[PDB]
């Protein structure tokens, strides 16, 4: 039943005594349900010690995983490029699976193409699917650029991309002249960080690994940027804005900002913005090329000191207060240009909200998760803030990343109680919050099963989830946010400080009980 | 517009186009007629997709693991394979269900094998038997576990059936391989077939010598609501109060015991004919258990499919139809007196998977709405079959419709309202056209039943009439 | 008690089984309290219509206000002038509640002085406390100059300040041309946002209605914009951002962003930024200038048209779409300037965020307060959102403000369940939220009390509050958000959206009862 | 720093002010020296602030409404006047309390006549009078009204006392008229005056005649602990422990029956000297009821305080003494072994009203700390006799200290930590010097008892040694 003038959807419908009856005979009938009481003692039972270890011991099951497959990443690179038609060679499901997981998180178009890989491919190859491919495409959203990534498909049956696409020119499917960059990009090996890795690298060798002869370090006076794999708009806006109030040339390499936010304001445009063909070609003239997330940028760090010759300096992820001015000064120094009276400011902000905030944020503990790079520098900034993260989880990260994390840890009193967990998922996670109890978690929206399942063992034992990472699904727009840099560190604090104040406060609701300490001023 | 307009419309946009992929998607672009039915008279499906045109298609694990095997709540599914496709899949579709999960029930879980660079060199075998002691180690509750095969698990030659077996065996429990690679057939629909076929194959003959359920005259299943939103529970309660019992539905909200009672039952009632005939012919076949389609969405249609479900059985049934048809009415009639007003008139074009594309239209008319535009990601010719007789003279049909195609189709026929899916919501949406989820439902319904029409009411007009639209245009241009 | 390795503040001490029972025998034998059940009783009759009848028929009584008074804003206006010391010519109490009010909602220093009016000027008038304040303020402080505004007991006793100043200077306690605006700021008439406007009206007379002879409008090429009682730094700046987007020459008479967001970087600032004394001479010389808050600006108003001559437009506060449309529409005919690229792109955007939340914002009903300019733009917002706000209160609003709201309210049919309220406090408030249930409160802190009660009568009845005005004391730095413009639409959009979603996951997070609903993507 | 650089440091700040103001600020700025155990001899208190100079001082209305009766928890305290008093008060101190707002208890609701121009004209005794039935139809369980003047209520020439009486007998209801305006007096203190005068009139003999009160030897109440945090719930258990029955606590937690019941007690312990020590004087000259004060700040202290209490009984509390004494013993040493060792030597200025500044020397000086300089806001010249005795010798003192004054003060001593107000706290900070509040206890608290040793030792070391105090200089600069 609905009251036209009061409709219910699925929640509070389906509580309704009629449905409620419904869904009870239906239980009972025919669903041959364990009973109820051994539910609640298996759930028990997954919730202890005992089971975590056997959690642990795990080889072959990987069970809620935080990470993708490379052409993920292939394809966020590829769209940071100008008029660039991202194009997996492969299957098509694949290609559907990448629109969708994007179009949720930044609820936008993605545009991205397969070429169609079949039964008859997995055994004569993908040569006839690329030609035709790579002329459709080039006739009907009429890019300027096509780049080429793969599915596990393509790479198992050991497709030659390079000669497909030279024989797709020769037999004249599409010009010579026309860019076609590409790279392997394997699902079953490391993750997305990786493919967007391989392409970035891909097309960086396509437009400068012939051209060398002529290029001259430092003769345009710029610094290149390369951001890697980077979900928040506001991170792409935050490192413009700051290199732009130092007075520095810049080229920021893979810029999807601007065709991952156009208005709605009567027409679709496929593509907007991008880093053009005449920057990449013209980047090994520049002084020097920043990495933004190095750890997962090895390739791209090779190709670059090892074919450009630029000495890519050591810095982390300019996350937090230290590591944002590392950047900063190390930007200095290699532009020559000073940093400007309006960043000092800035930073001096940063640190008057955290000593605004420091009481609140002492010895807070927290569960965390996402990409290397992203986990080091929230890691960090915790540290800075007097907060111990004490389940720090990198699903996608390595032995070498593991142990700078530890060095980070042990230079900081607050670190005592982290551990650092590598090729470990949420399912382990979901253990490690249960037997050594976090005040919140820091991740993505897969965190919110976990907090259901917190919850269910008692209002005592739940633990909050703070959505910060990729993807975020269940939330609107925050894909707008900041990390990065001073304004990043000043919105974490926030988001931060405020959940911790939010909880306290429904703590303290309860009348005559516990709302003596429901403060009017915190 | 006149057929003509349309006929014009079609050469035009399939101009740019080189030559051979003009002459291909010629054939699966049609104009629909007053007299001609029989659809290979006009339109060509079910094939593979033209490379690099921006096909919506999904694959046939998408249509075996996240369509017909990924509900089953009380069993664990395994994405066999690297990482991606068990991570993109994980929780995108609302197939509704009961269940406490992580302990009994598994739906909204990703369970993977998680392939390294060692697994494609030696094979996945070995690590899919150590895969299922650990399953059972650490979810001793769960119920039969299904194994989902990406694309490398054929391409590798290994061998999941005889894994299956042998595992099955040594632990007494029921273990499903399923051959649905991304590389097989050409889109979701053949994955729906490889599924089925599993299903008929390692679940729904294991009560075949089994003769204790209690069975009564009003036994029936509901085969094919995958219960997005809540869908299939505002069908069964209309099924309950006309006096049938559902002993089985699946798969949405779906239990595997249900499915093995399903050979058990007296009709099965398919929700959606594309992806679960397969196993309804063969239920017919093998047990002499008859089937029927229906259709609960809009008052229109599920008056009339509650009339002919009703007819299949004895007069106490018929007469119970009638009082469920009675009390819903001033229901549905006060959501057709509030939103048909504000939707009288207006235009939509539709583009879905299977069976929607035909299946919504009845409720559209019941709001007054017109379908100018429909067409399919992978149906077969009898599905356009059954489109053409439900669609308008003159109207667009389009089959595996490309990118560019759609987006030049909506220009010109400005449709007051576009459903379709995810990949294509914020592409109209910028172009001004109000834009409604009609696989998700955008996060809404059920729209099934009565209870469902008047959700899908509130949900046209909260969209088509929204402030919003008349806003996209700043006043300085 | 307390575990030395996990210390327990307040909460959750008091929960500890020796102090709840040392709780119950101070109640028991000495406190004579009304038993349980009649508390009870009592409570349920202050949810109903009944009581909500007599509630709204007080005269007399008011109960949890939401305005402040006159010199509150007086001073406010002041902190917004070039190294300027407000001064309150009365008693000193005020000044220190001032002062903590405003630093506890800013979270920085906030610098007044008071001349410390007692018993004694009672009787004879504070015209030595004017000479020896003066004199003592320029010297220790020394600023540029002091903005004199006054407490009630000065209002009451009849101190002329004008006299009172000029026999300061005629006697030689602060020099013949210091600059000291006065204004008459009296508590019991009006409110904050008037103080605001008398100190403003007040400043700009001091400096241009004797020097009048050789000013010509237009001849300096700018606009001048006057902000009125903001709490929100993003209002300032987002203001500016926009016009120097546009290259409009502009001057923003008072401007307090500097001197309330100082960096901690070791040294306390008393005086930044700010409006020059010089800007304040020129300002007659514009084209014109602009009120952002007309309804809280109109002595402000009468001085402008009347002296300097300039035909005030009439605009609306610029919140949400149209009225940011129209501020942008009227300042580039102003001008001459057009509206340039980017912010059309900006628009565009935010009506692309209106388009991709607009099915969960829809038919959300709303009660909301704060000022009348801040109320009747969150208004406007809400309707353009497909939101209903059902219960609209302000509490320092007239009769003449509301009939606008009411036409506003008219043109969409959004607003059909919507009622104004002026005069009514947040008593009235809590009764309306409990006899005509919202889904959300729109407010300032004072309404987490309201959220409480609404709970204590069951989940099912509980109203959320959402922390948008002034003061906000039990969250940290949302003193920093914008509520202006596009990107001031844009944050309250998000954070209206979100806080919707987080109540749906709040209700869909119980195990196999309500979480067939908890959805990873919404 | 010495003596002599003290002195010099006194000198050269009053350098800026002109000569009246230079000779009054001389005056209440002084070099502790134990060799002059006599408060007047060496500084000067409770005098008129010096106009202009920013003294952090309130009114009256503050050390009544704020202070002493705001936090009685059952009646109702009504701020008659404009509108700014009660709003900027409200909540702002952390009294803390057990009841039911808005139904019988009313400590965080506003509740004020608001007055108009009209009011300030005519008067406001009619409006007053119809406020009082107002309030009596809508909070029913209401006991006692108080009515808390603002400036203009004397000033216009009204006559409150006259409706409260009036209004008091009609209704068979205690309703207390206090004549607190902020113009009376230099402060807060005369305040606290103030409404212990009206509570001696109004409410404390409501009792005199009734012999139903049951007592015991061991009776006391708690007089001037008004609970911010929780703190008298933390000293309160320790008297239970110890055997005592503590038959009223007022003001904090404070209900208007214990205010009555307080002449039936056999001891009066007083926490606050500066606010209570009129009533209780009032006291012991009408009920012959002995009082003294007390310390629960340290264990030190708290150990002392105890033993001095236990010692006007009988040997069964001492007895009980020395057992609380042994019981948490081991957890304030373990405060002490934890925290001490993070704060020694590090130099602490304090600034706070009337009790504070010198009641929390004992807790630092358990940690290790050294209290190098402190001052009162509207303390009066026995408060600084007992001050001194307590200060080391060339500390400095600072009565009712300007802003200019205090923050040149720490820009030359330097200390490592500073306890004020809200006013002072965001100023220290930029001076990157640490700050806690010793009003509000910064939103923490309890810092009575033993238990309160805990919370107040985590807070002290959580802020002396953040992280984020290494970091106001850019490494650039
Ligand atoms: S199964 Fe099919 S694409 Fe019949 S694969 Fe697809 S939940 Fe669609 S038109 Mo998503 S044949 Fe179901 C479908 Fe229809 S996933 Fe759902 S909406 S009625
Ligand atoms: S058609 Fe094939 S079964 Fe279908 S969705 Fe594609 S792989 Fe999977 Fe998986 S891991 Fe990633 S998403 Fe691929 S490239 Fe390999
Ligand atoms: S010393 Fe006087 S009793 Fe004390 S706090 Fe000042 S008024 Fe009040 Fe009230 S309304 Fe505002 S804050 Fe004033 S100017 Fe009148
Ligand atoms: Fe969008
Ligand atoms: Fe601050």
């Amino acid at each position: 039943s609905q009251q036209v003038d009061k409709i219910k959807a699925s929640y509070p419908l389906f509580l309704d005594q009629d449905y409620k009856d419904m869904l009870a005979k239906k239980r009972d009938g025919f669903e041959e349900k364990y009973p109820q009481d051994k539910i609640d003692e298996v759930f028990q039972w997954t919730t202890t010690k005992e089971y975590q270890e056997l959690n642990f011991q795990r080889e072959a099951l990987t069970v809620n995983p935080a990470k993708a497959c490379q052409p993920l990443g292939a394809v966020l690179c590829a769209l940071g490029f100008e008029k660039t038609m991202p194009y997996v060679h492969g299957s098509q499901g694949c290609v559907a699976y990448f629109r969708s997981y994007f179009n949720r998180h930044f609820r936008e178009p993605v545009s991205c193409v397969s070429d169609s890989m079949t039964e008859d491919a997995a055994v004569f190859g993908g040569q006839q699917n690329m030609k035709d491919g790579l002329q459709n495409c080039k006739a009907t959203y009429k890019p300027d650029m096509i780049a080429v990534s793969t599915t596990c498909m393509a790479e198992v049956i050991g497709d030659d991309l390079n000669a497909f696409i030279n024989n797709s020119k020769k037999e004249g499917f599409i010009p010579d002249e026309f860019p076609v960059p590409f790279a392997h990009t394997p699902s079953f090996v490391g993750s997305h960080v990786t493919g967007w890795d391989n392409m970035f690298e891909g097309i960086a060798r396509y437009f400068t690994l012939k051209s060398m002869d002529d290029k001259v370090v430092g003769s345009n006076k710029k610094i290149n940027i390369v951001p890697g794999f980077e979900t928040y708009l506001g991170n792409f806006r935050v490192i413009k804005r700051m290199l732009s109030e130092m007075g520095v040339g810049y080229s920021l390499l893979s810029d999807p900002e601007e065709v991952l936010d156009t208005p709605a304001d009567g027409q679709f445009r496929m593509y907007a913005g991008g880093t053009t063909q005449e920057e990449m070609k013209d980047a090994p003239n520049a002084l020097n090329t920043v990495l933004l997330q190095p750890w997962h940028l090895e390739k791209t760090k090779k190709f670059v000191e090892g074919t450009w010759k630029h000495e890519v300096p050591k810095l982390n992820i300019p996350m937090g207060l230290d590591w944002t001015d590392e950047f900063l000064m190390k930007v200095s120094e290699i532009s020559g240009q000073p940093i400007p009276a309006s960043l000092t400011k800035e930073r001096g902000r940063l640190v008057d909200m955290m000593t605004d905030s420091h009481t609140w944020l002492h010895g807070k503990r927290f569960a965390l998760w996402g990409d290397p790079d992203f986990v080091m520098g929230l890691v960090k900034f915790l540290l800075e803030l007097g907060c111990e993260p004490v389940h720090i989880l990198c699903h996608n990260g390595n032995k070498r990343w593991k142990k700078a994390v530890d060095a980070i840890l042990a230079a900081s009193p607050y670190g005592k109680n982290a551990t650092v967990y590598i090729g470990k998922d949420l399912w382990h996670l979901r253990s490690l919050v249960f037997t050594d109890k976090p005040d919140f978690m820091i991740g993505n929206s897969y965190g919110k099963f976990i907090q259901r399942d917190t919850l269910h063992k008692g209002k005592e034992f739940e633990v909050p989830l703070i959505r910060i990472g990729f993807p975020i699904f269940d939330r609107h727009h925050l894909h707008r946010s900041t990390t990065l840099g001073y304004e990043g560190a000043m919105q974490i604090l926030t988001t931060l400080v405020n959940s911790i104040l939010e909880r306290l406060d429904e703590e303290t609701r309860g009348m005559q009980a516990t709302d003596y300490n429901h403060d009017l001023v915190r | 517009m006149s057929r003509e307009e349309v006929e014009s419309l079609i050469q035009e946009v399939l101009e740019v186009y080189p030559e051979k992929a003009r002459k291909d998607r010629n054939k699966h672009l049609a104009v629909n007629d007053p007299a001609v039915t029989q659809s290979k008279k006009c339109i060509i499906s079910n094939k593979k997709s033209q490379p690099g045109l921006m096909t919506i298609r999904g694959c046939a694990y998408a249509g075996s693991k996240g369509v017909v095997w990924g509900p089953i709540k009380d069993m664990i599914h395994i994405s066999h394979g690297p990482v991606g496709c068990g991570q993109y899949s994980r929780a995108g579709r609302r197939n509704y269900y009961i269940g406490t999960t992580g302990v009994n029930a598994f739906v909204t879980m990703n369970f993977t094998s998680d392939f390294q660079e060692k697994d494609i060199v030696f094979g996945g075998d070995k690590k899919l038997a150590k895969l299922i002691d650990e399953v059972e180690t650490l979810f001793p509750l769960n119920k039969g576990i299904s194994v989902q095969s990406e694309c490398p698990i054929g391409l590798i030659g290994d061998d999941i059936e005889s894994v299956s077996k042998v595992k099955g065996a040594e632990l007494s429990k029921t273990i499903v391989p399923v051959r649905c690679e991304g590389f097989r057939g050409v889109s979701q629909s053949l994955g729906h077939h490889i599924a089925n076929d599993a299903v008929r194959d390692w679940v729904l003959g294991k009560r075949d010598e089994d003769t204790t359920f209690a069975s009564t005259p009003y036994d029936v299943a509901i085969i094919g609501d995958y219960n997005i939103g809540g869908d299939a529970w505002s069908s069964r309660i209309l099924l309950e109060e006309m006096g049938l019992r559902c002993v089985a539905q699946w798969s949405g909200d779906g239990s595997i015991s249900e499915i093995e009672l399903t050979p058990k039952v007296k009709l099965n009632l398919v929700h959606c004919y594309r992806s679960m005939n397969y196993i309804s012919r063969h239920m017919e076949e093998k047990y002499g258990i008859p089937w029927m389609e229906y259709n609960f969405f809009g008052p229109t249609k599920t008056i009339e499919s509650l009339r002919a479900i009703a007819a299949k059985f004895d007069e106490s049934i018929q007469k119970k139809c009638e009082e469920v048809i009675a009390k819903y009415k001033p229901e549905w009639e006060a959501v057709v007196a509030k939103y048909r007003p504000r939707l009288e008139g207006k235009r939509v074009m539709l583009y879905i998977g299977g069976l929607r594309p035909r299946h919504v239209i009845g409720a559209y008319e019941d709001l007054g709405m017109e379908v100018v535009g429909t067409g399919y990601e992978f149906a077969h010719n009898d599905d356009y079959d059954r489109t053409m007789k439900e669609m308008g003279d003159s109207t667009l049909l389009y089959d595996d419709v490309t990118g560019y195609e759609f987006e030049e189709f909506v220009k010109r026929i400005k449709p007051d309202l576009i459903g379709s899916g995810i990949k294509e919501k914020f592409i109209f949406q910028k172009m001004g056209i109000p834009f409604r989820e009609m696989h998700s439902w955008d996060y809404s319904g059920p729209y099934h039943g009565f209870d469902g029409f008047a959700i899908f009411a509130r949900d046209m007009d909260m969209t088509l009439n929204n402030p919003c639209w008349k806003k996209l245009q700043a006043p300085w241009e």
